[PDB]
């Protein structure tokens, strides 16, 4: 009964920023609260217990303020492998409950993607369906719209996109849109084309090919 | 120290049960509270309820009351929820949690050690195998000599797929992407992997897929 929000949804920083972030009770809950980080594909890792005090092996950057119902979280001097998605949680009343989270993103320099696009294999060809696949590659920030067009008249409800997580190295994105027909609809047209708009490109390129 | 290892990933059909298990090593498994948790897809985490392994005793949330049973096996030291009725909500990555405080002097709940999370997929689409086909490159050459190849992995169920190149010998500069569910209720990813286009055709790419549900393990080489 105890909802929790989280403000903001997401932000983006650079190495060496101090951010804070908010955690709202919507009722009293004194300083049972308590901070956690979340990498993908990983365990969380408790980082604030009692709504001020640092967790066991956390390093010092890490801050945490508040009681009642506002509570904060500040990193200091923002290093690379503390970029997560934050989560608060109760521990006053049960249910126990949570905070939506706060993505947690790497500013960097502007990156344009590297357009490659691929034509579907010989042998899906053989099996009756088609698949022809844009990749878009180490690219900053992670907003970039792909549109395919056959032809010059443009597909919509036959694409689906999906973007890597961020890397660790350079900070960047990867964005992968596979067009999906079938053979006959494949061996009907001859230009296949990939439109793809990004802040860090002038102009929109387009990656095409004729098979 | 303390690690929870948990059970691999499952995928059950709607109306079915799922029994997720997790395996505490590192400290004395009992006088410690293990709560199970889960995260709906993009949704952040839910509490289902706590379990004292030295007594069996639990408090599920009143929302799982009815379809959810934690229990304990002291011996191998390791912890079980059994959650039935699953419905397409309760597809989630289910966590357990080691609770420091009915161990100490605190009288919060943290949760200082996590298991590693286990993917439960609900869904109605029976189990399929994955078809592997190359991406082959061609005239691709941004950054001067640098070229791109890949591997499509579509039409599979469930999650997850593990991709690796040359036997795990490719490492740098490799993008595996999330799966994407389609319409047809299948699962497809693809993998790619960036290589300078002067070692193409002197050096041979394979791409491992490898499907263990399903029982499928495909080798095959992406040539331009």
């Amino acid at each position: 009964d105890i909802q929790m929000t989280q403000s903001p949804s997401s932000l983006s920083a650079s190495v060496g920023d101090r951010v804070t972030i908010t955690c709202r009770a919507s009722q009293i809950i004194s300083t049972y609260l308590n901070w956690y980080q979340h990498k993908p594909g990983k365990a969380p890792k408790l980082l604030i217990k009692s709504a001020s005090t640092l967790q066991s092996g956390v390093p010092s950057r890490f801050s945490g303020s508040g009681s009642g119902t506002d509570f904060t979280l500040t990193i200091t001097s923002l290093q690379p492998e503390d970029f997560a998605t934050f989560y608060c949680q109760q521990s006053y009343r049960d249910p126990i409950t949570f905070g939506q989270g706060t993505r947690l993103e790497i500013k960097r320099t502007v990156a344009a993607p590297s357009v490659f696009i691929f034509p579907p294999s010989d042998e899906q060809l053989k099996s009756g369906t088609a698949s022809v696949v844009c990749l878009l590659n180490n690219f900053y920030p992670r907003e970039a719209k792909v549109q395919w067009k056959v032809d010059n008249a443009l597909q919509s409800g036959n694409s689906q996109e999906s973007v890597t997580e961020q890397d660790s190295k350079d900070s960047t994105y990867s964005l992968s849109s596979t067009l999906t027909l079938s053979k006959a609809d494949y061996e009907k047209h001859k230009v296949y084309a990939c439109e793809v708009t990004h802040q860090g490109l002038s102009s929109p390129v387009t990656k095409s090919f004729n098979r | 120290q303390v690690q929870l290892v948990q059970s691999g990933p499952e995928a059950k059909k709607p109306g079915a049960s799922v029994k997720v298990s997790c395996q505490a090593s590192g400290y004395p498994f009992s006088g410690y509270y293990m709560h199970w948790l889960r995260q709906a897809p993009g949704q952040g985490l839910e509490w289902m309820g706590w379990m004292n392994p030295n007594s069996g005793g639990t408090k599920y949330a009143q929302r799982f009351q009815g379809r959810v049973t934690m229990t304990r096996d002291t011996s191998i030291s390791t912890a079980h929820m059994e959650l039935r009725g699953l419905r397409s909500d309760d597809t989630a990555v289910y966590y357990c949690a080691r609770d420091y405080c009915t161990g100490s002097s605190c009288y919060r709940t943290d949760y200082d050690y996590w298991g590693q999370g286990t993917l439960v997929t609900v869904s109605s689409a029976s189990t399929k195998g994955p078809s592997v086909f190359p991406l082959a490159p061609s005239s691709k050459s941004t950054s001067g000599g640098t070229a791109a190849l890949g591997c499509l992995v579509k039409d599979y169920f469930p999650e997850p797929v593990t991709v690796s190149w040359n036997s795990g010998a490719l490492t740098s500069g490799v993008h595996t992407f999330p799966a994407v569910l389609q319409s047809s209720g299948l699962y497809s990813l693809s993998s790619v992997v960036t290589v300078p286009s002067s070692s193409l055709g002197t050096q041979t790419y394979i791409c491992n897929v490898n499907h263990k549900p399903s029982n499928t393990k495909v080798d095959k080489k992406v040539e331009p």
